[PDB]
């Protein structure tokens, strides 16, 4: 039943909310990348291994730009001639009539006629 | 036209070449037609003139597209009376197909042709 998944996700959300509350911070956008909050402990006084996760615990100090996606919206791509094609074929979108076009192409026009 | 007469704008070979070039859909035949037209003695004033440029020849793949130039030509007015409905209708649809503008000509037009089929 979908309500099962509903309650599952709600319980997980409440748990992470309480965990971050007890941790001290106020929002998730401030703990992402602050990897100095983790520490390595041992398994016990019987295994006697030397596992060192330090080759992960290091990080690079970013500086100006943040440690998350600060840029909403996708990174657009340069458009080919097909955009200009749309600007010419208005009657096909406003009345529904045939059209016959012609152009001079080069090998630098990627994926022509897709947006149409 | 008469063989004993002087020059004329529309001869016979000219028309046959044009019609065959249009039907066969081959640009080489149209080039042949244009050469057959330009190689006649002067008949109009514009023929006396000649182009001349001082720039350098450029590759033909940098100038405007075919449609960007076809959007300039039109077909002047033709009366519905002195024509048959078939010819004027075909001209009208053929001009509207590529985006250029046709004409109506004096004599009105059938209102039933206001919406596409």
């Amino acid at each position: 039943t979908p309500e099962k998944v509903v309650n599952l996700f709600t319980f997980l959300a409440e748990e992470v909310r309480e965990i971050l509350a007890g941790l001290g911070f106020r929002s998730l956008n401030e703990v992402i990348g602050r990897t100095d909050l983790l520490h390595q402990v041992s398994r016990g006084a019987e295994h006697l291994d030397d596992l060192d996760l330090n080759p992960r615990l290091a990080q690079v100090d970013p500086g100006e730009n943040a440690r998350y996606c600060t840029l909403q919206g996708r990174n657009e791509v340069p458009d080919t001639l097909d955009a200009r094609i749309v600007a010419d074929a208005r009657p096909l979108f406003e009345e529904g009539e045939k059209m016959q076009l012609a152009y001079n192409a080069r090998n630098t026009q990627r994926a022509i006629g897709t947006r149409l | 036209f008469r063989k004993s007469g002087d020059r004329h704008g529309w001869e016979g070979g000219v028309i046959h070449t044009l019609q065959q070039a249009v039907t066969n859909d081959s640009y080489t035949t149209f080039k042949k037609y244009s050469e057959q037209v330009n190689k006649r003695p002067p008949m109009q004033l514009r023929d006396l003139l000649e182009l001349r440029s001082t720039k350098a020849p450029v590759p033909v793949d940098e100038v405007e597209s075919i449609t960007a130039i076809r959007k300039r030509f039109i077909t002047p007015g033709m009366s519905m009376g002195a024509l048959s409905p078939e010819a004027h209708g075909t001209l009208n649809v053929a001009m509207n197909r590529i985006g250029a503008k046709s004409d109506s000509g004096e004599g009105g037009e059938d209102p039933a042709r206001f919406r596409p089929d």
